[PDB]
């Protein structure tokens, strides 16, 4: 295995850019991710590498942070808060409107690899609940016909 | 130029301080910061002694705006009493439910906080700053590091700032899920590129900290605030609110509210003028039956006269305020903040790491009503016993706010048993 140069360009970036080459590996690892839809297992020994860090070191902090996902690609990961403002003003709303738009709940990958439901704590935009991401980008659910069309703009 | 999408959270100020930009929803670049006085705090800063900003900082009564309400000069004193390097820690983490005070300002004001952290790394002597953003915070991470840039470019940052001889970089550093990494240690493992495991304190950040040397670390807010301080003295600073509790304060009110939010308010406001003078009281105006400061408290409609202050009878916290009504259940809401702290325990301690999680898969039995006796005896010890050999803040609170409810609303417990 080995990185394309367009990833193995950005990730040299995040390696030079602390004072430390070690302190990057979150910074390369959300890079692995946006690439690939997900961290594929090969990606971490050339990581390691480059961090100039054992493996089993970039294993437990790949299997620490949750926003990190070893298991299913995804173009799109729609991160659903789960959290006690979000609960109160209609996460389930938000859930059954995606069940009924892309056929999957949360955890589950829509079969053409679209879409995946992840189920998150907190997001810190409570004001705007029941909050949603898809990818980087965060909106405030109102309706399924709403979302149906956020939905729309991810091709 | 263009950044991920940002939900437009509503914010209104009675100070003008804080949110005097950040009250429109959009990024404030450096031309419009500067044309509001930007960057000449940290000129007058610069023509300062670090000793003296410091001594302004503790004058001014600041407290930690992160939810511990430390005293920042305080703070300051410790780090600089130990010799160097210094690191400086912007700790831009936020993930306590209901809070999203923050952000706001990374997202809106990011220059405010860059001066912010250039003063506070000047009068600690620290040449090498930090800002530790969550993970979920993407749009805020370019916005700073696009920011930074600005600075550079104006000379605000990099060798020999503005001719003073201090040099500082500020680096950007993203979370990725673990609401544990915004407990100070633990970010500062994070920041050292390994888990977000918090050490044993004492030693305190500024003893101890960052590749072991004294270390600062102080929330988004609390560092906002430097700017101003520095820019009115510290005794025109401890005009604003009570001579107490002095200063601006973000209040993120959200749930049952009409207008959610982030509130610009001084201290002495109750919790009562937040939710009905300010946050426009309830939806369908409903009785206020709780309010949750974050997933830290849970103060009955019967406690809402009290201060927003840091007083041992006032609200303190980071200053959350999510609004329960009537038919909000308690039982439903406690599993919710027992379902938190499950997914948010590093495990270190065996009682956090077993209570934790014990907690939520009982009180899930009892809300199911599949709980036996022994599930509800389990629960209530489970529940009084995830404090013991703790070693940070969350398993010394993980039962604190459950107990509460369970203390507060006898009654509705009483139905589930
Ligand atoms: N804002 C958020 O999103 C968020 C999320 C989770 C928790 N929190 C808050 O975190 C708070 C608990 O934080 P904590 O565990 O850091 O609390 P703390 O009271 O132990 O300490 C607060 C700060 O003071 C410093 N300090 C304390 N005693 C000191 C001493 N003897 N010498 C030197 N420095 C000293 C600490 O190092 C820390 O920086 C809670 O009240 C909660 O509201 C905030
Ligand atoms: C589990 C846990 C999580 C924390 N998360 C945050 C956070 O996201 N942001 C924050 O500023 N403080 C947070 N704190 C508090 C910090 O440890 C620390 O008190 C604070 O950053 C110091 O800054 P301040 O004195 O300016 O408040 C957390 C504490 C604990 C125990
Ligand atoms: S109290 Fe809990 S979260 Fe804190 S260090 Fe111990 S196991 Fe980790
Ligand atoms: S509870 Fe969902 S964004 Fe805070
Ligand atoms: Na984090």
């Amino acid at each position: 295995f080995e990185f394309p140069e367009e990833l193995k360009t950005k990730l040299q970036e995040h390696i030079n850019y602390f004072p430390k080459k070690r302190q990057a590996i979150l910074l390369c690892l959300h890079e692995i991710q946006n690439y690939y839809g997900y961290i594929p297992p090969e990606s971490l020994k050339p990581l390691a590498d480059m961090l100039e860090l054992p493996l089993n070191h970039v294993e437990g902090v790949v299997a620490f942070y949750d926003m990190f996902d070893r298991e299913d690609k995804a173009k799109y990961r729609i991160r659903v808060c789960v959290s006690i403002v979000c609960h109160l003003m209609g996460t389930n709303k938000l859930l059954k409107a995606l069940e009924n738009i892309l056929g999957i709940k949360p955890g589950e990958v829509t079969p053409d690899g679209k879409f995946k439901i992840v189920p998150v704590q907190c997001l810190g935009a409570c004001s705007e609940a029941p909050v949603f991401m898809v990818n980087d980008d965060e909106y405030k659910f109102e309706s399924e016909v709403q979302l149906n069309e956020i939905l729309s703009r991810y091709t | 130029r263009s950044y991920p999408a940002i939900p437009r959270i509503y914010a209104e100020t009675t100070l003008n301080m804080l949110l005097k930009r950040a009250k429109k929803p959009r990024v404030h670049s450096i031309d419009e910061y500067l044309k509001d006085g930007g960057y000449q705090a940290l000129e007058k800063a610069l023509n300062m002694s670090p000793e003296e900003i410091i001594d302004w900082v503790d004058k001014s009564t600041l407290r930690g705006r992160g939810g511990a309400g430390f005293p920042t000069g305080k703070k300051w004193k410790f780090a600089v009493q130990n010799p160097g390097p210094r690191y400086f820690i912007c700790n831009a983490d936020e993930s306590e439910p209901g809070t999203f005070k923050d952000r706001i300002i990374i997202e809106r004001d990011p220059h405010l906080l860059i001066e912010g952290i250039i003063i506070s790394s000047y009068a600690i002597g620290a040449n090498e700053a930090y800002i530790y953003i969550r993970g979920e915070y993407p749009a805020g991470y370019y916005i700073l590091r696009d920011a930074i840039e600005e600075a550079k470019k104006k000379g605000f940052l990099g060798k020999n700032i503005l001719g003073s001889g201090f040099d500082l970089e500020i680096y950007v550093a993203r979370g990725a899920g673990a609401y544990i990494c915004g407990e100070e240690t633990a970010l500062i493992e994070s920041l050292e590129g390994k888990r977000g495991h918090p050490r044993l304190k004492p030693p305190y950040p500024v003893q101890k900290g960052l590749w072991g040397k004294p270390t600062v670390v102080n929330n988004v807010e609390t560092i906002a605030n430097v700017p101003f301080i520095i820019s009115m003295g510290w005794e025109e600073y401890r005009y604003i609110g009570p001579s107490d509790y002095a200063g601006p304060k973000l209040f993120p009110v959200s749930g049952k509210v009409k207008k959610p939010g982030v509130y610009e308010l001084p201290m002495n406001t109750t919790l009562r003028e937040v939710i009905f003078k300010y946050a426009g009281g309830t939806l369908g105006n409903k009785k206020v039956k709780a309010v949750f400061s974050g997933a830290l408290d849970c103060f009955s409609s019967e406690e809402l006269d009290i201060p927003m202050d840091y007083s041992p009878l006032g609200f303190g916290g980071t200053g959350t305020v999510i609004v329960l009504t009537e038919e909000d259940d308690i039982v439903e809401a406690a599993l919710k903040i027992a379902e938190f702290y499950e997914h948010e325990t590093c495990g270190q301690c065996t009682p956090c790491r077993v209570g934790c999680y014990e907690q939520a898969n009982l009180l899930e039995k009892i809300y199911k009503g599949e709980a036996t006796e022994q599930d509800w005896e389990g629960f209530d010890f489970v529940n009084r016993n995830i404090q013991p050999t703790s070693i940070c803040g969350l398993g010394a609170v993980a039962g604190r706010l459950i107990r509460q409810t369970l203390e507060k609303f006898p009654e509705e417990w009483e139905k589930y048993r």
